[PDB]
RNA sequence: GACUCGGUGAAAUUAUAGUACCUGUGAAGAUGCAGGUUACCCGCGACAGGACGGAAAGACCCCGUGGAGCUUUACUGCAAC
RNA sequence: GGUUCGUGGUAGGAGAGCGUUCUAAGGGCGGUGAAGUCAGACCGGAAGGACUGGUGGAGCGCUUAGAAGUGAGAAUGCCGGUAUGAGUAGCGAAAGAAGGGUGAGAAUCCCUUCCACCGAAUAUCUAAGGUUUCCUGAGGAAGGCUCGUCCGCUCAGGGUU
RNA sequence: GGUAGCGGAGAAAUUCCAAUCGAACUUGGAGAUAGCUGGUUCUCUCCGAAAUAGCUUUAGGGCUAGCCUCGAGGUAAAGAG
RNA sequence: GCUGUACGUAAGCGUUGAUCCAGAGAUUUCCGAAUGGGGGAACCCACUAUCUUUAGUCGGAUAGUAUCCUUACGUGAAUACAUAGCGUGAGGAAGGCAGACCCAGGGAACUGAAACAUCUAAGUACCUGGAGGAAGAGAAAGAAAAAUCGAUUUCCUGAGUAGCGGCGAGCGAAACGGAAAGAGCCCAAACCAAGAAGCUUGCUUCUUGGGGUUGUAGGACACUCUAUACGGAGUUACAAAAGAAAGUUAUAAAUGAAGCGGUCUGGAAAGGCCCGCCAAAGACGGUAACAGCCCGGUAGUUGAAAUGGCUUUCCCUCCAGAGUGGAUCCUGAGUACGGCGGAACACGUGAAAUUCCGUCGGAAUCCGGGAGGACCAUCUCCCAAGGCUAAAUACUCCCUAGUGACCGAUAGUGAACCAGUACCGUGAGGGAAAGGUGAAAAGCACCCCGGAAGGGGAGUGAAACAGUUCCUGAAACCGUGUGCCUACAAGUAGUUAGAGCCCGUUAAUGGGUGAUAGCGUGCCUUUUGUAGAAUGAACCGGCGAGUUACGAUUUGUUGCAAGGUUAAG
């Protein structure tokens, strides 16, 4: 309230819609993945059981934000870009579930 | 009550500790037991009906029963008392 | 009635009070401050200038995005026709 | 423990504490006298805390923590008590007097006599209403605007065919 | 005996409806709401304002800023004379 | 031992078993729904039957007699059969509360939006009706989505999200998920049988029995196999009403260890000191003061004639269920939907799905029908218009046992006391105040003043400065007495200097008083500013104002740390 003068709110205008398909993905990063040994095999549920994520949101995603130093065959619903092309540097492979 | 009517009794406690006498009245619904020589008492008494010449009478009041112990009329020492049935009759013990 | 005697015995009010006057100052109208002037202590009956006296959170005035009652071609409605 | 600069303060911010009620634990005093209360010329920088003595006559402190119905001088505050005015206003329309008597006590109660008041009423009946206020015998705490030996007051017995 | 409150009665005055009537009394919603007044209880120590701008169906209210306090920061020490 | 609180005197009963306690019975005036009729509450007046008294009237007992609903039966009109109506009998209801919880009908405003009308407050308060111990809801015409789940309810979350909204103030879910608790069933209809009513006249159309109840559709109807009590189920739904027995529990009770230990204080010992003891018992309370060992009792162990409940057993009662076909037939009609008008769903007509009410219209019915937030197609899920259903949930006038960092008599219930009283009011209705002798009445014999009250002694008691508002007994307030000052003086009343006089202390550069001298316009509030001729307070005492729940944010602390933490349960 500001004694009658028109609250902020109420002078500048709404925006947007809210989508109902919506699907926000849990984000991995590749400095965990750096705690397990090579030549293994990645999934969700390896992830879930490892504490690493709890809450598969609608999907996993891995982002490249840091450095993986380590083979792996790594899976989830969708990757970044860079995330795919470092864990191919490293030797490893990609699957998309 | 442990203490009846006709009973030969000791004081534990009390300005009369030491002393015994019979059991004269018994008061359940205060538990006092009235006993003689025991809490002797002057009761200031205008004349009436009944003494009528009036005057300061020596005479007992009652005391409680918890400051009160029976006495075997056998031995004449003071026994703190249990309940057997004999026959088909209870009955007070000495113990 | 009031006044004195005898009996009985309230009230409104009340910050504490050993409660003068003039002139002045001061929230601009002082029993209470200043400076001067008067004034031994305690009461009784009478008067009412002041205590901006008592009573009644001014009824005048203004305010409140307070209220009630009334009016109408104010607005929106309702019954009834 | 030192040096330097400071140490008026409303609204208001910040901090450190005093004290009350209760709880837990530890450790205590207290019928050879607890809390409380009364008086004191003691203590601490403050809120406040001890000591002594009297009264009281059975419970209460201290320590460290914790929790709060937490500390009043004002609200034309609420309830209770007591003042002030103040021995004041008032004692509620009216004619009483004296003698005898009762009685601890009499303007006030009872009796007598004179006097005075109402008299289309201040009389006699009776509804409504009130509900024992009627009668008798005791009584005088309170009530009665004084008084009281009296009462429509208090007690106890009776009384309405 | 009848008429009862969004009502009734009025030879009509806002008159009367149990000492209340421009809409009874009581109980409840109800601790109505009150930008209004009043009040708000112990101590010390440090610091210490404002009564301005702007907007406001706003003017004795409020909001933001300016002014106070507390804490933490950061340095190419920026403040003051 | 007893004849209550409740003293008293009188008179009496009790071990040939009282008072008392528990269970079941009996009796239970009059009123009140109040019911034989009336009625101004607790009053009045009756009738019909049988009996009784009187010489007979008069009078007395006992039983029945309300209204409505349903059901039979009998009478019975206009009107002719008949129905209405009337009467009788068998059942049933009526009314009250616990100011609580829930279901429906009806339904505000104050307030908030810093006006206000949509909106909010709020489907709240309130009225009314129905109830029941819970109610309501409920066994998918569901929730959902590349995967399915399997009745309802309640809780945690989702989430203050999605969204609604003068898109303002504000309103605000649901599902998934996780838990408590768990349970599933019955009709209708086709179809068979009987009966009656129409003769719908060789067809219906109503009352009962069987049959059957559902979605990969199920059933009737055809067959096979079983089945007639083999076995199973049950009064908590699935049908309903009874009975016994056993055990357990509740409503009375019983038994129950150990110090009269010594000594000190003391009015009194339960306390101090020194010795012991018991403990499945050191709960509580009482007792002349603080008791495990004094009393009642507690732990423990026992027990109930009678009645009530629960759990089991028996009796009793009652019980066709699988399969394959699928000619045909059935599967909730004036509903389901739609229009109009309103409402409930978080959803304010908004694009407005879903549910409900009123009124208009008005389907298909299995190659059918609904829903998936307008709607269309496809896909998926599901069968409405009929009914029942425990448990988990909500509340507490009550009973039993118990608890409190709850009150402790201006508190705590309004009410610790004869309080919904006194009192106020015509009434509805409002509504107080008021606790404490003592361990024990031992409650002051007797004397004196006095008419009494009240005192002073005496005496009781530890104590009467504990004496019938009686533990303690503050302050305002009223007084008695006295050490110092005061009748030439004004002064917010004190302070500072200070003589003289008087005392002697928590002993310290002390106390009380103050001639006289200097200075000095209360407190609070609100104000630019108040001694203020502005406000408030008579005084004294008590009570009397930032709190709690949930959430946001920040600081500090602690623990773990790219981890941390669990909610319900
Ligand atoms: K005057
Ligand atoms: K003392
Ligand atoms: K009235
Ligand atoms: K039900
Ligand atoms: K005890
Ligand atoms: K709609
Ligand atoms: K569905
Ligand atoms: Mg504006
Ligand atoms: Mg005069
Ligand atoms: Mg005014
Ligand atoms: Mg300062
Ligand atoms: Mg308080
Ligand atoms: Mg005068
Ligand atoms: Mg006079
Ligand atoms: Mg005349
Ligand atoms: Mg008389
Ligand atoms: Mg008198
Ligand atoms: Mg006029
Ligand atoms: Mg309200
Ligand atoms: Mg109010
Ligand atoms: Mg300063
Ligand atoms: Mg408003
Ligand atoms: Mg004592
Ligand atoms: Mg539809
Ligand atoms: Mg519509
Ligand atoms: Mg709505
Ligand atoms: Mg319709
Ligand atoms: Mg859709
Ligand atoms: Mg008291
Ligand atoms: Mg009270
Ligand atoms: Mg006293
Ligand atoms: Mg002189
Ligand atoms: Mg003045
Ligand atoms: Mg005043
Ligand atoms: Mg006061």
């Amino acid at each position: 309230f500001e004694g009658g003068q028109l609250p902020l709110f109420r002078r500048i205008p709404k925006r947007g819609f809210t989508n109902i398909n919506r699907k926000e993905f849990a984000i991995v990063n590749l400095d965990v993945l750096n705690r397990f040994e090579d030549g293994t095999e990645v999934t969700p549920e390896l992830l879930v059981e490892t504490g690493i994520i709890r809450n598969e949101k609608s999907g996993i995603k891995i982002l490249s934000n840091g450095n993986i130093e380590k083979k792996l065959t790594v899976k989830a619903n969708k990757f970044s870009a860079a995330a795919k092309e470092a864990i191919e540097a490293a030797g490893g492979k990609t699957e998309v579930i | 009550m442990h203490v009846k009517k006709g009973d030969k009794v000791k004081v534990i406690t009390g300005k009369d500790k030491g002393k015994s006498g019979k059991v004269l009245a018994a008061f359940p619904k205060k538990d006092r037991v009235l006993i003689e020589g025991i809490n002797m008492v002057k009761k200031h008494t205008k004349p009436s009906n009944v003494n009528p010449q009036g005057g300061i009478l020596n005479v007992e009041a009652p005391i409680h029963v918890s400051n009160v112990m029976l006495i075997d009329p056998k031995t004449g020492e003071p026994t703190r008392v249990g309940y057997e049935v004999k026959g088909d009759k209870k009955v007070r013990v000495a113990k």
